[PDB]
RNA sequence: UCCGUAACUUCGGGAUAAGGAUUGGCUCUAAGGGCUGGGUCGGUCGCGGCCGGCGCCUAGCAGCCGACUUAGAACUGGUGCG
RNA sequence: UACCUGGUUGAUCCUGCCAGUAGCAUAUGCUUGUCUCAAAGAUUAAGCCAUGCAUGUCUAAGUACGCACGGCUACAGUGAAACUGCGAAUGGCUCAUUAAAUCAGUUAUGGUUCCUUUGGUCGCUCGCACUUGGAUAACUGUGGUAAUUCUAGAGCUAAUACAUGCCGACGGGCGCUGACCCCCUUCGCGGGGGGGAUGCGUGCAUUUAUCAGUGGUGACUCUAGAUAACCUCGGGCCGAUCGCACGCCCUGGCGGCGACGACCCAUUCGAACGUCUGCCCUAUCAACUUUCGAUGGUAGUCGCCGUGCCUACCAUGGUGACCACGGGUGACGGGGAAUCAGGGUUCGAUUCCGGAGAGGGAGCCUGAGAAACGGCUACCACAUCCAAGGAAGGCAGCAGGCGCGCAAAUUACCCACUC
RNA sequence: CGUAGUUGGAUCUUUUUACUUUGAAAAAAUUAGAGUGUUCAAAGCAGGCCCGCCUGGAUACCGCAGCUAGGAAUAAUGGAAUAG
């Protein structure tokens, strides 16, 4: 091309939007924001491929122009912002708050939280870096910033941020026994505890991380989202507590709910 | 136009390869701006990104630094006596990067007589015998002591001349920053200009 | 112990010289690589050099045996390998050739050895790698 | 001067094959040599030496001298230049 | 379904091919009631193209004095046009080019750019403002021309166009300079401790030199700090803008939310150039490359940056029977497709990813992004109007037509779905 | 005859690789395959149960190369003989 690309073709989107391969010939491609293309999760396919609240297109843009959906506790209007992982999509007029988090399965589900759980957020620290009169700096997963953070925040560690506000609340050190989340590869969406962070110089660092069966999985240090401290998972779970069943057994699972 | 790509080169085993693009535009050259001395023409040139880059055809002024005290003066460029690269380039008196050239040295003696009450390349009276009361004629004493400079670079201050190396990329920049040639790069290059005498 | 052999003045760009034994500028590189002692204490000037100079080493490591050692700074790296025929399940020996640049931090190099190499910016039309560790021969 | 040269052949030749470019003046720039001295402390008297403590040019410097030739470049002329 | 049968002899056992047999995909022949899906001018000609369409766009929120409509005193409210902004670099089509090239997996940018979006930052600088300047279009009015999305002359008039430019913060502080006062000694010389006027400088970004060693990395010549400065007139930043609701203090003075813009730092979409490994046939292609850069060194120039990318000065290298180099390809690469016991063989123009080109080449403008072709500029080829003076061209976009051929569809309706 | 190439006897516990196993990271579509009565089937990702509720949109495979941790038979290779 000659420029960046801005259309995007169904059966060339993402696995986990689970999109169908007969309404079009494209998907929508989500506008730049603070998640990835392939980590993200658009506004339009939200409200219209899960909830059912709209049933086309346009019947999407005639809820997000009367303001009806905040994120982060702030209004956006464009049916393809880029939502993603740890966010908030505050309705507000039904009332529901959702948050995004993964399932067992490795897509986005459909969670409802609290209220006033709706209030804040966690966030991955990605950069740790000084600035002009030398002021240090924080970047998220998400493109915030936050100036003067703790001392102790380190990279890889995970914040809690208040929306509206923008501030530290509280953080989590990445340290060996902490809960955390799988945000990428094979492993996306389980949930286990931290049992060896295996350093490679120069290379990628791969961290172990036992389920709470007795499985265990390995997977690079930049897919780790820590979401608890020792055993206690800072959010909601959703149905399932990030437990990856065999195929075998989620046959009976089904086969013992007939 | 001129291109800077790698695709009209023949392989590392010799093979000519075969162009497989028409030549796009971020593989562009420019034409060298052959920055010379006089009353100061800069062009500026848009490139890649929005950006501007400011390229100098002519130069008389610039901003060298003397290094062994941070003494920087903006001064004013002579001539050039020598070049690495090309020696037509200096029979041409273009500056670049790397060139050896002459500068004025009045502002260096200048803030040497003033930060040492000591003459400097000389054979009004107000700065130099000047009646100080004792505490601060006590400071200039103790700076007295390492007053020296050595003599390669005093011989220079003689001449009103200081040996220079430009420092900047003039025609990238726009400017001619740099430094005093001093000690043993001083020596080097002495003896350069002197064999090709 | 003469270095300066060119037109232009031969120098660390970071150590200045000219103040009021003159130091050396060198650096550690990562990934378990020593630096030698004669980098340390030599006084030979190379911008190519990875331990006293602006190249700084990040990607793959690899390994190949001597072969020519007639540029200057640059030597002829032979790595051997075996590549896999599927429909005759069998082998077959191909090999590469590397221009690699080579300090003079590693004095005593002879055809014949093993050569760790560490690949970073482009230092010329065909050089991509330097030689970070020298391993000599059987007997020698 | 610099390129480039076929058929044929007794492999020597054909061959200055054929074919093309260049050439002035002026101002510079490189490159190509030769003769001399590398003597550290008077240890110390027949401003010079007599035999040896006393030292490291040793990647060669420094002085003087000397022909002719090749290559490159800038300028310059009514495109003129063997 | 891991399969064979006929054919050399007078007869036999063989070697061996020819011929059957079964798919697959192109053409064609004869035939064809229903109905659901669905390829379809790739193969020859990346041949040439009549006509039409395929790219434009306005909110309460850049500029309305068009009565073009329109309600009751700078400006109601609609609003054509025009300026300004933004997009037009995506999509679509075709497979000519192209054989470590494209491409694929893998890694790097600690070797670079990045409109937008999102988040920072935006009184950190000591130095007419209750609003500055000029111009131009629409419009009106005179035209020219055989001709076109040609434009001329004259009179108006705007800004988030184009320029220009201040107050406030703002009390100073901090560095240097040092008049000067002051205290403790001293036989004295000397030595010691504070205050200090007057002058110079001061923030980010930029450029260079130097000093020291807040946070980071496997690894920095990283980030941050200190100092001396510089800062391009073809010029870095530091809001002369717009809308909502409008309150609050004592004419004045403050205030809620937005829009728009910003140098810079991140981020997102990427982009570009590198690393490693991988490609069909050919030796009736065995040596190739190199003062017309071939390999490397030093210094530069250019560039968004690393680099023989280019120049100067040097070195004589570099590649090859492990198949270089040269030639061919009925060669775009890959995901894939047909066949298939196990291995394989052949195909992949073709809806996804990546590349390439818009008749052939070449050069560029604008812009964040193009060497753009539904952009210019040439020349070659072709072709179109013409009053002969000139003017305009690019269907390998959708349709359609001619041609070529064994060989391939309607100049249909619609933005309702997908975007 | 002979250089490349190819291939190389036995031997030891009963240094670098190759090998083997595992882990990552690997675009969907297609293929294999799970679930589901498109009326069946090719398909499709839907659906199902009496104010709504429940539930799917699986898994595998993806040569080689590169990365990761176990294994140490086989196969190369390396240490002390002027002891340097
Ligand atoms: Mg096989
Ligand atoms: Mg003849
Ligand atoms: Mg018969
Ligand atoms: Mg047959
Ligand atoms: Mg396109
Ligand atoms: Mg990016
Ligand atoms: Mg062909
Ligand atoms: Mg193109
Ligand atoms: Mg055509
Ligand atoms: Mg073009
Ligand atoms: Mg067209
Ligand atoms: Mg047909
Ligand atoms: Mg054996």
């Amino acid at each position: 091309a000659r420029g960046p690309k801005k259309h995007l073709k169904r059966v060339a989107a993402p696995k986990h939007w689970m999109l169908d391969k007969l309404t079009g010939v494209f998907a929508p491609r989500p506008s730049t924001g603070p998640h990835k293309l392939r980590e993200c999760l658009p506004l339009i396919i939200f409200l219209r491929n899960r909830l059912k609240y709209a049933l086309t297109g346009d019947e999407v843009k005639k809820i997000c122009m009367q303001r009806f959906i905040k994120i982060d506790g702030k209004v956006r209007t464009d049916i393809t912002y880029p939502a993603g992982f740890m966010d908030v999509i505050s309705i507000d007029k039904t009332g529901e708050n959702f948050r995004l988090i993964y399932d067992t399965k490795g897509r986005f589900a459909v969670h409802r939280i609290t209220p006033e759980e709706a209030k804040y957020k966690l966030c991955k620290v990605r950069k740790i870096f000084v600035g002009t009169k030398g002021i240090p700096h924080l970047v998220t997963h998400d493109a915030r910033t936050i100036r003067y953070p703790d001392p102790l925040i380190k990279v890889n560690d995970t914040i809690q941020i208040d929306l509206e506000t923008g501030k530290i609340t509280d953080f989590i050190k990445f340290d060996t026994g902490n809960l955390c989340m799988v945000t990428g590869g094979a492993n996306l969406g389980r949930i286990g505890v931290i049992t060896n962070r295996e350093r490679h110089p120069g290379s990628f660092d791969v961290v172990h991380v036992k389920d709470a069966n007795g499985n265990s999985f390995a997977t690079r240090l930049s897919n780790i989202f820590v979401i608890g401290k020792g055993n206690k998972p800072w959010i909601s779970l959703p149905r399932g507590k990030g437990i990856r069943l065999t195929i075998a057994e989620e046959r009976d699972k089904r086969l013992a709910a007939k | 136009g001129i291109s800077r790509d790698n695709w009209h080169k023949r392989r590392k085993t010799g093979g000519k390869r075969k162009p497989y693009h028409k030549k796009r535009k971020y593989e562009l050259g420019r034409p060298a701006a052959n920055t010379k001395i006089g009353p100061r023409r800069i062009h500026t040139v848009r490139v890649r990104g929005g950006n501007k880059k400011y390229r100098a055809l002519r130069l008389d002024v610039g901003n060298f630094s003397w290094g062994s005290e941070c003494c920087t003066r903006k001064t004013r460029i002579i001539d050039v006596v020598y070049n690495a690269s090309n020696n037509e380039l200096v029979r041409t008196k273009t500056l670049v990067k790397n060139c050896i050239v002459l500068i004025d040295s009045t502002p260096y003696r200048q803030w040497y007589e003033s930060h040492y009450a000591l003459p400097l390349g000389r054979k009004e009276e107000e700065i130099l015998n000047k009646k100080r009361s004792k505490k601060i004629q006590k400071k200039y004493d103790e700076r007295k002591k390492n007053a020296k400079i050595s003599s390669l670079l005093e011989e220079q201050f003689q001449q009103g001349k200081l040996l220079a190396c430009i420092a900047s990329r003039p025609g990238q920049c726009g400017r001619a920053d740099g430094y005093v040639l001093e000690g043993k790069e001083l020596e080097f290059y002495l003896r350069k200009i002197k064999a090709r005498k | 112990a003469d270095i300066q052999t060119e037109r232009a003045y031969q120098k660390q760009p970071t150590i200045f010289q000219n103040k009021k034994k003159l130091p050396r500028y060198y650096k550690n590189i990562g990934l378990g690589f020593k630096t030698p002692k004669e980098a340390i204490e030599g006084t030979y000037i190379d911008k190519k050099c990875p331990f006293t100079g602006n190249v700084s080493i990040r990607g793959r490591i690899l390994s190949g045996v001597v072969t020519k050692m007639k540029m200057q700074r640059t030597i002829v790296i032979r790595r051997d390998y075996l590549h896999y025929i599927r429909k005759y399940n069998r082998f077959e020996k191909r090999h590469k050739n590397m221009s690699v640049h080579l300090s003079p931090c590693f004095r005593d190099v002879q055809i014949g050895d093993i050569v760790t190499v560490g690949e970073c910016r482009p230092l010329s039309k065909t050089v991509r790698f330097n030689v970070l560790k020298v391993t000599k021969a059987a007997g020698t």
